[PDB]
C-alpha cells in the first residue's frame, strides 16, 4: 500500500533494499517507513509536506539536548529547514527494544530504570527553561480544554453511552488544570517509545522515539504516560528520585493519567491505526 | 592530525 | 591490577550489571576508552587530558547537533578522575575493495559529499566556531616540529625532499572555512552493510577536530581510497578546481611525516620506520 505507492522514492533513499522488507508506523501527518538503520517520514498531504522543514529543525534541536540518551537525528542537510515543504525526511533509527513491565518486579532493575527516566525527564525539564529551545518548539495554549473538545467531537461518536459518561468525568477535571508550559514534553512517552539495551547487564536507556507530539508543556503529561504504563509504585519511585513527588504535581499527573487512554485513542483515530484505536477505546464501548 | 598515513 | 578492575566502581555505576572483564579497552593516545555494547567510557591518562575533557564533552555536544547526514558519538554522561560517556556509532569501515563495484562507489561518494558539505556549512556557524579549536599557523608549527624532531633521523636527500614539502605548506592559505575532522581515514567512517548498498552510519574519532581547511579531510579520503575515488567525490561535490587540488596535494604529501612525527613522540618504532621510508 504505502510501501508500494512509494517504491520509486524508497529505492532512491534505500538503494538495494526490498521495500517489502520494511515496516510502517502510521502518524497523523506522516507515514513513517522503518528500515534497519533509519526511518523515512513520508507526508500524507501537501499540508504535511509543509510541516517537514519545521520537523527537521525540531529534531535537530532535540539531537542537541542533554537527555542521557539518543534521539532520532535528522539526516537531511540543515538548509532543508529553509524549504517551503519537503517530500520526505530521513531520521536515524534509535536502537534497542521496549522494556516489558514485569522487568520492574525486580527492585534493583526498577531503581536503575527509574533513575534513567529521571535523567531523561530532568534533561527535558531544563531544556524547557531554555529560551532558544522554547522558541523552536510549539507551545499551544489551553490544550487541555481543546483536547476535551477533540475527544467529544471525534471519539464520543465511537463510544457507548456508558463510555461517554466515563469519558466526561475524566475530561471534567481538565478545565481546572493549571496550563503549564515549562518543560520539553514528549507527549506520547509510553513504554513502546522508550528503547533499552539489556544485552550486557541491567537495562540501559538507548533512546526515545516518536516525537510527533513534542512541545513546551506540562511535565506531568510525560509522568502520566509512565504511570499509565507501569503503575503507581514505579511512578512514585521516579517522582521521588526526580524531586517531583509534591502534591500539586501528583494531582496534575492523576488528572492527566485518567485521560491517557483517550489520548492514545484520539491519536489512533487521526492516524488510521485501527488496532491502537480498539485498544485505546477499551472500556469506552 | 592525520594518523597512520591519513 | 588491570584497567577494567581498576575502574570498576565507576563501571558498575555507568554500566550496571555489566561484567567488566567482558569489556574491551581501546588504548588511546590521550584517553583510555572502555567499550561496551552501545557506548564507550573515555578516561584521561594525563592530568592534561583530564583537564581538557570538559571541553571535549562540549565539542561532542555541538557535533551531535550538526546536520552531517550521519551519526556522531553523542555525550550521554560526564562527570568525575573525570569521565565522558559517548554513544557508540554502529557499523564497520568500508574496505577499498567494495569501491570496485561502480554502483557502490557512486553511493559511497554521494554520502561522503553530504558529510563534507555538512561539515563545510557548519564552519559558517558562529556557535560552532565558538566551541571548536581554530588554531592559526598549524602548518608552520608542524614544519618547525618536523625540522626539530625528524630531520636528525633523516638522510641528506631525505631532509631536502621534506624541506620541499614543508615549503609548499607555506604556500597554503590559512583557511578556516569548514569543520575539519582532521583524521578522516577509512577506519573512522562506519557503514551499514548487507542491507542493499552501503549506507553511511556515522563518523568517530573526533579528537583532531577543528575549524580549518576541508582539503585536509579530502586528502585523508584520497589517502585511504585512492585518486579515482577522491576524484569522484571532488566532481560530485563541485570541488574539482585547481586551487583545491593544490591544497589537497600539498597536505597529502605531509601524511608520512605526520605519522613519523607522532610515532617519534610516543616511541612507536614501527610507525616511525614506516613514516620515514624514503626519507632515510
Amino acid at each position: 500500500g504505502i510501501l508500494q505507492a512509494n517504491r520509486v522514492l524508497l529505492s532512491r533513499l534505500l538503494p538495494g533494499v526490498e521495500p517489502e522488507g520494511l515496516t510502517v508506523r502510521h502518524g497523523q501527518f506522516h507515514q513513517v517507513v522503518i528500515a534497519s538503520d533509519r526511518v523515512v517520514c513520508l507526508p500524507r498531504t501537501a499540508a504535511a509536506a509543509a510541516r517537514l522543514p519545521r520537523r527537521a529543525a525540531v529534531m535537530r534541536v532535540l539531537a542537541g539536548l542533554d537527555l542521557g540518551c539518543r534521539t532520532p537525528r535528522p539526516l537531511c542537510e540543515g538548509s532543508a529547514e529553509g524549504a517551503v515543504e519537503l517530500p520526505f525526511l530521513v531520521l536515524s533509527r534509535v536502537p534497542g527494544a521496549p522494556l516489558e513491565a514485569d522487568a520492574l518486579e525486580d527492585s534493583k532493575v526498577a531503581e536503575v530504570v527509574a533513575a534513567q527516566y529521571v535523567t531523561l525527564l530532568s534533561g527535558l525539564a531544563s531544556a524547557g527553561a531554555d529560551e532558544k529551545v522554547r522558541a523552536a518548539l510549539p507551545a499551544p495554549q489551553g490544550r487541555w480544554r481543546q483536547f476535551a473538545a477533540d475527544v467529544r467531537a471525534e471519539l464520543f461518536p465511537l463510544m457507548s453511552d456508558g463510555g461517554c459518561r466515563q469519558a466526561e468525568r475524566e475530561l471534567a477535571a481538565l478545565d481546572s488544570l493549571p496550563d503549564i508550559t515549562e518543560a520539553v514534553v514528549h507527549g506520547n512517552l509510553g513504554a513502546e517509545n522508550v528503547l533499552w539495551v539489556r544485552d550486557d547487564g541491567l537495562p540501559r536507556l538507548s533512546g526515545v522515539i516518536d516525537w510527533d507530539e513534542v512541545s513546551i508543556g506540562d511535565p506531568a503529561e510525560d509522568l502520566a504516560a509512565i504511570g499509565a504504563g507501569y503503575g503507581k509504585d514505579f511512578l512514585d519511585q521516579v517522582l521521588t528520585l526526580g524531586g517531583w513527588s509534591d502534591r500539586r504535581m501528583a494531582t496534575r499527573i492523576a488528572t492527566i493519567r485518567a485521560t491517557f487512554a483517550l489520548q492514545q485513542a484520539l491519536s489512533a483515530c487521526r492516524d488510521g491505526d485501527e488496532e491502537e484505536l480498539a485498544d485505546g477505546l477499551t472500556g469506552y464501548r | 592530525k592525520a594518523s597512520s598515513x591519513a
